[PDB]
This record gives structure tokens, sequence and C-alpha cells, in this order.
DNA sequence: CACAGTGATGCAAATCAAGTGTGAAGCCAGACAAAAACC
DNA sequence: GGTTTTTGTCTGGCTTCACACTTGATTTGCATCACTGTGTAAGACAGGCCAGAT
DNA sequence: TATCTGGCCTGTCTTA
């Protein structure tokens, strides 16, 4: 895992805290700038890529029949397989939570340069409340697809809400939601073994199970070092939803999380304590039954990172992670690294 | 104070007049008159001498209402008085010994808010 | 032994050289006066003293046969205080060095002074809500709030850069019509009306909102902030009851733009432009305000209790902030007013003939209209279509002119045009950079010379004020040739100066009726000035102002009376009271700063404290 | 080893307020006499 | 020394005033905290570069 | 031909 600065264009201010990037063919984009698009780039969308440690950021053009989503901070984000992305819940930047969801999907290229199809999924039944910090992931079980989202944060609710406290957040039920995106609809349930709520924590999917990593429980304030199997079942009639704990748990919060083979991921970065950052990093492998954490070799962190308190990033996909800490204040507020695997 | 002759002279003369007249209230605007002209040079040596002892007795001489304590130890004045600052004494002691203090509180507390208004 | 000088003498001495006159003076007072001879020296006395013109003493001396204690009231030393600028650690040095000198305590000490402020702050007067606030808390002893209002600041979050203080916004209102209560009746008795009557009166409220560069970070651990603030205030504009089918005006502000009266509800360390931050920090004190607006008041006046409507008028902010918070794009747009939909195009060639349309309304509609896509469009269309409004509001704001910055603005237009006039643009079409700098510094060297300017970096509210002349007209007639121009300048201002006081006065219709009668006839004619004599800066072309100036200032002035007095200027002023409260009035420190500031700002702004200091005026 | 603030806090020191009768200080009266500065 | 002005003393009783203790509650005095601003543009010096002088 | 000084430029260093 090698270390690189990178250098960043004019706009480099679009690039803040709850940022995310997606992965279209091997060409990557970014998604939720800060504060509202400009009419330097209306749709708020724009194609990221590094070239010899520069990073350009282009704006891209929308579909006629596209939705205009507000920038999202922290929204769950998944990617369905034909390639296509989902957004559900985050903040715009009016600290708004929305309760909708937006698929992202490529509706041109011509030429290398892409025109992306931006449409709202109306979903109904047992929806989940606006929401930020949660998990997202596809599941598949006996050639049915299923959409679950487990944990996250919101508001308090309209009735207990007071605007003395009119910023305060808490921790949404850990109710695992079913989410069928062929009919619109969303099943709710309740399991005994996930007992807390959890926000910023990672999610792995692996055909019918999602595994549950880390995060933080904002009522008891503990970075839980448990992992959750999560498994979904895809009969004929309703599906089943089964939880399993099973020792050995990360303890990491706000961690990224990336493919480098199939069946490996490395979960980095992240926060092990409010003041201190997770600096090892964790390889994870899957067995059709089985999932193993592993130790491997820290990274050379720069003395920047090392003392920073806060960093941020996300993943590129190759196995590349995009980093941010702050930077120094007059010049430019963030300084970005690339991490490779 | 330090006496001069003509002083000592007077003074002895008060003291005369006393013994002789014992019932009787001197004036001052007439006895002064007499003593001076008494005063107005054998006589006068005895107060003469007199006066340098007295000269070495200078250089010797050189080297809102109330509390509910308050309300409390009014009424029980009259008892004590049967029985100041000895008053006071005994006043704090017995209210010290003493919901024995819960009506004169009370009474208090009606008179707080007349205080503030 | 030369005889000393009577006043050195012990008592006794003093007796025996006086005692010849002290004899004649006891005949004097037995003959003539019944024997009263401290009466009778007592007049002597002060009697000398008049005649050889010392008064003072000899009223200090009445005063003390008197024998009447003087000594100020705690509130009436807070007042002093606030009103004069003194810190309390100055005011400390006075009290303390007061009563040594004096023997007595004419100034009261600080901790009664900080008992005084108690009552003019906002959380001490008890209220109720009928029906109760949504959202809101009903207690009422609330008094300076956390302005991130439980905002999240775990390492995971969204990373928290600023720090604020406010007020609840109800109590805090509350708290201003309890310091206007004397002033509420005796505006009732001025009308001829019941003292205790306690029908339904109606707040009509100014919201003021402005950013502040400049504002330097201290030492000391805190939060990284940065060097901006952002100040939310109201002033009371007028009250009036419901008399019968009648609204009496029972209170007007006689001063709409004073910083006295521009109270301070919301102070953060923030940038404006930082808009996750603002929205934030804000969205609390809009919630607030929504929820009064379907409410009635009950508050308890003199004894009567009384109840109070209020009516909301967003109108201290300028154009960059409107179209921050009502999601309209930047000032540099085609979509130039933010009272209408004209383009930028379509003001140069029209200029006049334009209403009234955009409203915090149909922005919020026109949003989603954009997000939504109802008749999937392209981005150009769909545009076209929401005229420029892409982002979802925040704040309602009334579509109005702020006067302090659309003079601005206008003045420095009318810098520009004297330069392309010195450089006669009007007839050589094209000038380097180098040509047009020395044009530039021609008009600046003179307007030193002819009107004591000098230059200044950005454009100035005084500089606008002075350089609006027609004598500075004169003045930069002496440097252009041709004097066919001097008439199209002349003419140009004559039209301006006809024109601004219709949106500068506080009531027009008394103050310049004939300026406002003629308003739509000599705003045509400026427009056509500027279409035919000065073609080379205006076709196709017209700055946001000129548009706001000569399209929507009659329609503006019938639906609301004024301009001028909804305008932002009483708050920028209260920006000088924030740097000036922050140095000398406060703890200096992260996390006392702000509120520090917040409350002496407060009290800076109470009438009752202000009254106390127009006594000598009874 | 710069230095005079910047306001709120909170703890220590002062003040208050009542009961009544002690002594101490200053004072008045006429007359004369110490001291202490000036020819 | 003679002379002139400050300070007394002698006495009995007149007034005014501080003091005398205690108790609980107010009201003042005072030190404490971590931070403020006033210190603020241009000249000296070296080292590379290349066209016109030696 | 083969050097060669002087301005010219940039860039740091010292105090404000
Ligand atoms: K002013
Ligand atoms: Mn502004
Ligand atoms: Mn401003
Ligand atoms: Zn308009």
């Amino acid at each position: 895992v090698s270390l690189q600065m990178v250098t960043v264009g004019h706009n480099i201010a679009l690039i803040q805290p709850g940022f995310s990037l997606m992965n279209f063919d091997g060409q990557v984009f970014f998604f939720g700038q800060k504060g509202w698009p400009k009419r330097s780039c209306p749709t708020g969308v724009f194609h990221f890529d590094i070239k010899q440690n520069h990073l350009k950021l282009k704006p891209a053009i929308f579909s006629k029949d596209s939705c205009y989503l507000p920038p999202l901070r922290y929204p769950a984000t998944c990617s369905y397989k034909k390639h296509q992305y989902i957004i559900h819940g985050g903040k715009t930047p009016n600290n708004e939570l929305s309760d909708k969801i937006y698929i992202m999907s490529v509706a041109c290229k011509n030429n290398k340069k892409v025109t992306f199809r931006c449409t709202e999924k109306d979903l109904v039944g047992d929806v989940p409340e606006p929401r930020y910090g949660h998990s997202i992931d596809v599941v598949y079980s006996r050639g049915k697809s299923m959409g679950v989202l487990f944990g996250g944060r919101s508001y308090m609710p309209s009735t207990q809400r007071t605007t003395e406290k009119w910023n305060s957040v808490a921790d949404c039920l850990p109710h695992v939601f079913l989410i069928d995106f062929e009919f619109g609809c969303a099943t709710s349930y309740i399991l005994p073994e996930l007992q807390d709520g959890l926000s910023f924590h990672v999610s792995i999917a692996r055909n019918d199970t999602v595994y549950i990593l880390g995060g933080h429980s904002l009522a008891s304030n503990i970075r839980p070092a448990n992992l959750y199997r999560i498994r979904v079942d895809l009969p004929l009639g309703t599906p089943a939803v089964n939880c399993t704990v099973l020792p050995g748990g990360i303890s990491v919060s706000s961690a990224i999380l990336t493919q480098t083979n199939n069946d490996e991921f490395v979960i980095v970065g992240g926060y092990q304590l409010e003041n201190q950052k997770r600096m090892v990093c964790s390889l994870v492998s899957l067995g059709d039954n089985t999932i193993e954490i592993s130790e491997m070799e820290t990274p050379d962190w720069t003395s920047d990172i090392k003392h920073s308190k806060i960093w941020f990033g996300s993943n590129m996909g190759n196995g590349t992670i995009f980093l941010g800490i702050p930077g120094d204040n007059k010049s430019e507020a963030f300084y970005f690294y690339t991490l490779r695997c | 104070g330090k006496m001069s002759s003509y002083a000592f002279f007077v003074q002895t003369c008060r003291e005369e007049h006393k013994k002789k007249h014992p019932d009787a209230s001197v004036n001052f605007s007439e006895f002064s008159k007499k003593c001076s002209e008494r005063w107005k040079a054998k006589e006068k040596g005895k107060f003469e001498d007199m006066a340098k002892a007295d000269k070495a007795r200078y250089e010797r001489e050189m080297k809102r209402p109330p509390s509910a304590f308050f309300l409390f130890c009014s009424e029980y004045r009259p008892k004590i008085k049967g029985e100041i600052g000895d008053v006071a004494k005994k006043l704090g002691e017995m209210w010290n010994n003493t919901d024995d203090k819960q009506p004169y509180e009370k009474k208090a507390a009606k008179l707080k808010e007349k205080y503030e208004k | 032994r030369p005889r000393q000088h009577l006043l050195s003498l012990t008592r006794r001495a003093q007796k025996h050289r006086l005692r010849e006159l002290k004899i004649q003076v006891k005949e004097f007072a037995d003959k003539e006066e019944g024997g009263d001879v401290k009466a009778v020296c007592l007049t002597l006395f002060l009697l000398a003293l008049r005649a050889r013109n010392e008064h003072r003493q000899a009223d200090e001396l009445e005063a003390i046969m008197q024998g009447r204690g003087s000594g100020l009231q705690p509130a009436v030393c807070l007042a002093i205080r606030v009103n004069t600028f003194l810190s309390c650690s100055q005011y400390h040095k006075m009290y303390r060095t007061v009563k040594a000198i004096t023997g007595r305590q004419i100034f009261q000490p600080l901790h009664a002074l900080r008992n005084a402020e108690k009552v003019l702050l906002p959380g001490y007067h008890p209220f109720e809500w009928q029906p109760p606030l949504k959202n809101v808390s009903s207690r009422t002893d609330v008094g300076i709030i956390d302005g991130l209002s439980g905002l999240a600041s775990s390492v995971d979050e969204y990373p928290v850069d600023t720090i604020a203080k406010r007020f609840r916004y109800d109590s805090a209102l509350v708290s201003a019509l309890m310091d206007m209560e004397e002033d509420i009746l005796e505006g009732m008795r001025s009308q001829d009306l019941d003292d205790y009557l306690n029908g339904p009166f109606t707040v009509v409220v100014k919201e003021s909102c402005d950013g502040m560069g400049d504002v330097s970070e201290k030492h000391g651990s805190g939060p990284a902030v940065p060097e901006k603030a952002v100040r939310f205030s109201f002033t009371v504009m007028r009250i009036t009851i419901e008399h019968g089918s009648q609204n009496v005006k029972v209170f007007e502000e006689p001063k709409p733009n004073s910083e006295l009266c521009c109270k301070p509800l919301c102070l953060m360390l923030a940038d404006e432009s930082d808009h996750e931050t603002l929205t934030a920090i804000l969205s609390p004190l809009i919630a607030e305000r929504e929820a009064m607006k379907s409410s009635e008041l009950t508050l308890e006046m003199g004894g009567i209790p009384r109840t109070f409507k209020f009516i909301f008028r967003g109108t201290g902010y300028d154009e960059k902030l409107v179209r921050e918070v009502e999601g309209l794009e930047a000032s540099g747009s085609v979509y130039i007013c933010t009272l209408c939909d004209t383009t930028r195009l379509e003001a140069s060639q029209n200029l006049v003939f334009h209403s009234i349309t955009r409203s915090h309304a149909e922005n919020l509609q026109r949003y989603e209209v954009w997000r939504s896509n109802p008749y999937h469009e392209s981005v150009e269309e769909l545009r076209d279509r929401v005229k420029g409004v892409s982002a979802k509001p925040f704040i309602e704001t009334v579509p109005s002119i702020d006067a302090l910055h659309c003079d601005i603005g206008n003045a420095a237009e009318f810098y520009k045009i004297f330069q392309l006039e010195i450089g006669e643009v009007y007839k050589h079409p094209n000038a380097s950079k180098e040509e047009r700098k020395r044009w530039q510094a021609t008009l600046d060297k003179h307007l030193r010379k002819r009107m004591n300017l000098k230059p200044i970096m950005r454009m100035n509210g005084n500089f606008a004020r002075k350089l609006m002349t027609q004598e500075t007209v004169d003045a930069v007639c002496e440097l252009i040739p041709s004097e066919e121009r001097h008439e199209a300048l002349r003419e140009l201002m004559d039209l301006y100066l006809k024109m601004k006081p219709v949106w500068r006065s506080s009531c027009p219709a008394k103050e310049c009726p004939e300026s406002l009668c003629q308003y739509s006839f000599n705003s045509q004619r400026f427009a056509e000035l500027l279409s035919t004599k000065f073609k080379y800066r205006y076709e196709g072309k017209i700055t946001n102002y000129f548009h706001k100036t000569l399209a929507h200032v009659p329609e503006i002035i019938e639906r609301d009376g004024s301009i001028g007095a909804w305008a932002s200027e009483g708050n920028e002023s209260g920006n000088k009271l924030f740097r000036r409260f922050r140095k000398m009035n406060a703890r200096q420190s992260k996390c006392y700063e702000m509120e520090d500031v917040l409350k002496h700002h407060w009290l800076y702004t109470s009438k009752y404290l202000q009254k106390f200091m127009n006594a000598h005026n009874a």
C-alpha cells in the first residue's frame, strides 16, 4: 500500500467531508459538492480523474429525463448490477435530511464525455425515515435481488424536536430494511441481535449476506468491536432475515472500504476513539460461509496524517483510496492523498 | 491640663465656698468677678509654688422588616427584663436552643414581599 | 505677632477674633429676627457666596441643610455605563475613586448594576402563546442559548468550525416589548386612548442579516474559527392597535436606521458564503419565527394583560445575501432582479415597465420544479423555466430594495461614467488598460481638488452621499471638452437627484410628494438618456441596481410606504458596535466573546436605559 | 522579564438592623495667664 | 524687655454620639481566570543569463 | 574566431 500526495485544480473547494465517489467502467466521478451547484457545474456531478498525481474536477451533464438531486453529505451509497448506483438519505446544503432515493446511471458516452441519468425512485411501505451515516447494500439469494439498509442518524421527531436543540441527532432504530427496487416497496424487520443504534459503520456484501463492522452508537457513545452477519432468504414467500454475532470484530467508526481482489477487501482509516484515529489497516477474506479479518502492514503515513485530528475520504474503486486531511488556512483548506493497494 | 497660679487660686476658692455653703449653687459670672478682685503678694506664693508641681504632672502625662430572630427576641425582651448586652446574650442562647421558628419565618416571609415592593 | 489668616486659627482662636462681631450679630438677631442666629448666619453666608459668583458651594450647603442624600439608582448607573461606553473595568475605577474622595457611594458597585441588568435581558418576564408555538419550548427563563443548537460535533460528523450565541426569538421579542412599555403607553395617551386598553396590538419587526470580514481570531484553545462574523438583528418598527374599524399608530420608530434600536439576536463567527454552516445556525431561528406567525402573544404590561400579533419583514439584507438565502443565482447572472423575472438584456431595452413577481413562496415552488424537472427538459430550458431559481430557499425576505447598497452601487456606476466621459469613450471606442488607468487618476486628483475627496479602495456610503451632487458634476465637467456632454451629465444627475429622495426618505408622501408623483416620469427620461446619449455603456446591459431603481421603486412605495427605513443601514451601523464591543466590553477569550458581546449589545439598544440620558431634556 | 485591562465568579469581609444607658468629646459662661512670635 | 496675638485653664451641666452582643441576611471588596493589542516594506546581496564590448 | 563585463532578473535574507 503506497501513499501519494495529490494536487488539485481551481475548484478544489467543492471537496468536503461527506462527499462520494462513484465508479462507472473505470472512470471515476464525484458527487456531493460543498454548497449548491453553481453555473460552472449545474448538476453538482464531476468527472474526477487524477493524472500524474494531479486531480482535475470537470463538470458532467444530465439527461433530459433526469432529476437534479441536491448535493448530499453522508448518504448511503450502493452499486447495483447495466451498472447503476443507489443514493439514499443524506444531508442537503440546507442541512435537511432527504427521504428520497436517486438512481445514477450512464445515459450516454459519446467521445469519452458522459451524460448521466438521475431518476428518483418512489418508495412505499415501511420507508426508512430520512437519515445519513447509514449503509445500503444489495444481496442475492435464490436468483432474486434485494436491498438492505441499516443504521444511521436523523434529527428528533417532530413531536419532541425543539428549536433550542434543533440540530440534535439521534440514532435510528436498528431495524433492517429490505427494499425491492423493482416494485418500490420496503419491509422493516426487528431483530433481537440488533439492540443498539449504529452509524458510520462499514458494510460488506457477498451473495445473501451483509456484514456490519464497527460504527458508533450515540446513546452509549461506544465504538463497539463487534461484527454482525445478516443473512436474507428469498424464497417464493415473504423473505426472512437472520442475524448472527461473530466475535473478532473491528472497532472503527467512519472507516473506508475498498475491494482489492474478488472476495478480499481492505479497511483503512476512520476513528478508534474521538481523539484517536485508526492508523492500522485490516484485510477481510470472505468464505461462502466464513469471514476472516486480518491485521496487515500499516502504510507509511506522513507526520501530517499522524497528528491530524480528522481525516475523511472515499473509495476510488480500483483498490485505491482518496484521502483528505484539514490543511493550512491563510492557502487551500484540505490536503489530499491517494493510497493504492 | 496644666494649671496656672490664678487657676489653683480659683480652685481653692471653689473648695472653700463648697465647704462653707453646702446646699448652695454658685453663679459663674459673679464668682469670676469676686475671685478676680481677691487676686487683685504673700497670699499668692502658696499657689505659685503649687503650679510647678502641676507642671511636673504634665511631664508625667506625656509618657426593611426584621430577621425572624429579631421578631422572636423583641417579644422575649419583657420576660428577660423581669428575670442590653446581657439581655441579647440570653435571647440568643434561648433562640438557639429552640418547627419552633417556622411561624416567625412565615411572618418574615409575608414581610419580605412588602419590603421588596 | 502678625495676625494670622482667620482660617488657620483654632476654634478657640477664631472665637476671640470674632467675639466682637459675634456679640454685634446676637443683637441684630434679637432686634430684627426673633433671635435666630443660626438662620441669620446661614443666610448671610449663602448670600456672601452668591455675591462672589460662588453658587455651587451655596447650592451644596443648601442641599446639606436640607440633608437629602445623594445617590444614583443602580439602573441609572447601568444606563450611564452602557450608554457612555464605559467598561465595567473602567466604570469600577470611576466608582471606586468617587467613593474614596467624596466619602459617599454616589455610583453603585458592579454587583448591583449586574443585578439591574437582569430585568432588561431575555428570559425575565413571563409570557404565553395561544396557541402554543410549534416546536418551540414554553420555558420563559431562556436567556442566552448556544447558537449551534445541539449541532453534532463528534469526530465522525461534519466539522464544526464556528462559535455562536443567540437569544430565543420570542423570548427576545417579549424583552423588547417590555423595554418599550412606557413608549407604548404614552403612545396610546397621545392618541387619546385608554392606557389600560388591551386589544389586539400588532408589532411590525424589521429583520436584518449581514456578514463581516476581518474579525481576527483569538489565540487560545477552541474551534479554529474563520475570520468572519454573521449577525441577525431585528428592529421594532411600528405597533398599531385595533380600536373600532381603525388601526391606531401607537408607536413608530423615530430613527429606523440607528444602531440604538437595531437589536442583536444572533452572533456567529462564520462565513455567510459557507451555506452549510449558515443554515445550520440560522434554521433554528427561522423555525422559531415561522412559529410566531400563527399565534398571539399574551403578555402583562402595567398590570393589564395585552395581546400582540407579529408581522416580520426581512429587508435589512444586501442583494448578495438575499440571493443566497432565497435560492437565487449570484449577482453576475442574467437574472438580474431579485424582484422580477427580467433578464439583463431585457432590462436594458425596456428599462422601466416591470412589476414585482418573485416571492419566497414562488421561489420554493421553482426550486422543486428545478429539482424534479417535471417536463423532462434540458438544463438551459429547465433554468429558463425556473428563471434561475436552482437552489432551495431557507429564509423569507420581502422583495424590496436596500437603500444603503442601492445608494452605493449607483454612485459607483456614476464614478465609472465620469471616467468614461473623461476618456471621451462616447467617441473613441477602444482604449488600452494604461489609457483607462489615467482617466481614473485624472478624476481622482480632481475630486480631491474640487470636492476634498481622497480616493478610497471600495465605494462608501458617505463618498456616495458626497459624490452624487450637482456640484460634483461641475467639477467633472472641467475635465470633459464637449459641452454637448456637459448637458447630458447635468441632466442625468438632475433626474437622479429628483428620484433619490423617493427611495431614501422615511415618508416620501409627506416629504417630497412631487418627487414621488413624478417618479414614473423622471425614471423614463433617465432610462431614455442612458439608451441614447450613453449607448456605449448601456446598450444591451444595465446594472442590477439601476434596474431596481428605475423599474420597481414606485410599486414598492405604494406597497410599503417607505424604502429608506427598511434599509440595511441600521444593521450595518450595528457592525460598528460589534467591533467595539468585542474589543472593549467582553471577556477576551474564545468561549465567552460571543455571549458577552450579545448581552452588552442588547443593553445598548434598551430604550428604558436610553431614556435616562434624555432627562436633562425633560 | 510589558502592561493595563476584558466581565463573571465566588469566597471573605463588611455592614445592617434592634434593643438603652454607659462614658467621652465639645461647648457655654468671665477673667486672667501661659506660651509664642514680632517692634 | 514691651507688645501683640494664639491657646488655654478654672466649673456644672447641656447636647450629640459611639459603644455595648448576638444572628442571619444582605451588600462590598477583591483576587482569579486566559486572553487582548501596540509592536509590519524595502533595501542588501548573491547568482544565473545573454547580448553587445574587448 | 574566444572570452567577458554589465545590467537585467529572480530569489532569499535582514530588519520593519
Ligand atoms: K449611525
Ligand atoms: Mn454584506
Ligand atoms: Mn456589511
Ligand atoms: Zn426587476
